[PDB]
């Protein structure tokens, strides 16, 4: 009868759909949700434990598909919230957002550039001299300073 | 295993041929009828593909004999006349991957649907493969799917419209040269610096 | 009887509407729908997982039509808060839609206006030296700045 007693149901409700939406993907069996939400301005929390079928292991599109469902679930919750946890370890980092998933972010965009270049020089170059005989190493400076400028 | 009941159930709407051993992770089924199926049967069944059809070095017998298994099964798909799977293992977590090299006919080309077929193959056929870590690759041209990564995605989508724009200059050149020196008697590669700054201007 | 438990039933109405109205398309098994709307300013979210027939995979357009349904469906849900996944992998790139919108929007309609261009050379010069011997590449730059101008 009381309005937090109402908020209580709802929040089991929704963590019972939600589940029961996320068992319908093939690789697990199944899975637990939580949700924390700010009654009176911080924004809601959300923790997933997952488990998985043995034969199959997980994607990271499918951590991104999961997550994007967590969060557009829930009104105030974005995506950085969302925790997800298998069996044997979690498959999310972000103790430090700003820092040192950035940093990995970094290396992987360097070496993506790397890659395309490296697969454009070996592309070209194949069919003169054959298709095993030339490899190719690539190494780039990326700038990541903000800058401004204005001129009168 | 509950996912085999799953697929007895698709097999006994086609034809009905299978032998179902004491194990119940293995079924057996005539090997012409296997070619067919294993197409289906990867859309369908998840763990290993366990369909058969009729210390080192140990495991590396088997990493041999199953990319060779591997590499006939792609060999019998229609766009295909060979085909040949590699299999790397992690050497020391490491992700392991793997390569399929695969020899198209000059007149057929792969789909979006048989990409999707054949990399969920080669990712359920081994354990502990994520099919992202899977990669196609032919002799002159690459056919895949995977761009993505964890880097700031205004980045990701920089690179993929950069490539669209590489993709459409070449195709123009490839076009435009063919009829006239012949139909594979050239190539060419394209690379472009874009503007991505934003900028503002006034005069009076 | 209070006005939270009527909004919840609501909510849950709209949900299964949409789904029935969803699985009326032809390649569709099934599919299931979350919504979030903020009660007291944040734009509301929507969350959809689809269940797909085997044989067929969704096209692009589809996707747009999907969205452009549950957008349409709901007053302050823009298109660009809808979440599509299905049973593998998501089909939907939002994460940064907003600046991979306008940049293929510019190169379809550079396309177009070569097509077009192409057509009518093809058209012209068909007649006179035989109907398979001429071919045409067009090439063209466009101008996409905003750009005012006074004069007195």
């Amino acid at each position: 009868i009381s309005q937090f007693s109402e908020q209580v149901n709802y929040q089991r409700a929704l963590e019972g759909e939600l589940a029961r939406t996320i068992e319908t993907l093939g690789p697990v069996k199944s899975a637990r949700v939580h949700l924390a939400m700010p009654k009176p301005q911080k924004s809601p929390s959300a923790s997933v434990t997952v488990t998985l079928e043995p034969g199959r292991a997980l994607d990271e599109g499918q951590i991104s598909a999961v997550v994007h469902l967590v969060s557009s679930a829930v009104a105030g919750l974005p995506p950085g919230n969302v925790t997800l946890v298998d069996q044997s370890g979690h498959l999310l980092t972000q103790s430090n957002t700003s820092g040192r998933d950035l940093n990995d972010a970094q290396l992987k965009f360097a070496n993506d550039v790397e890659s395309r270049i490296q697969r454009r020089i070996e592309a070209i170059l194949s069919p003169i001299v054959g298709n095993g005989n030339v490899h190719a190493q690539v190494t780039a400076q990326l700038d990541f300073a903000n800058k401004e400028q204005t001129e009168e | 295993d509950q996912d085999g009941g799953a697929i007895v159930a698709q097999l006994t709407q086609m034809n009905i041929p299978y032998r179902f051993a004491n194990g119940s992770g293995a079924i057996e089924v005539p090997a012409d009828k296997v070619h067919e199926l294993r197409l289906r049967l990867a859309q369908q069944g998840l763990p290993k593909g366990g369909a058969v059809g009729f210390q080192f070095s140990e495991q590396v017998n088997y990493q041999r004999a199953l990319e060779g298994e591997l590499a006939r099964t792609i060999e019998t798909l229609g766009p295909v006349k060979s085909a040949r799977v590699h299999l790397a293992m992690p050497k020391p977590q490491k992700s392991p991957s793997a390569s399929v090299t695969v020899t198209l006919e000059p007149g057929r080309a792969l789909d979006e649907g048989q990409i999707s077929a054949v990399v969920h193959l080669v990712s359920s056929a081994v354990a502990g493969l994520p099919p992202g870590n899977v990669t196609l690759v032919d002799q002159s041209g690459h056919l895949l799917t995977q761009s993505n990564t964890s880097g700031r995605d205004l980045n990701d989508a920089q690179l993929k419209f950069a490539n669209d724009v590489e993709s459409r200059i070449q195709r123009r050149i490839e076009a435009i040269l063919s009829p006239i020196v012949g139909n594979g008697n050239v190539h060419a590669q394209v690379t472009a610096q874009l503007d991505f700054a934003n900028k503002e201007q006034t005069e009076e």
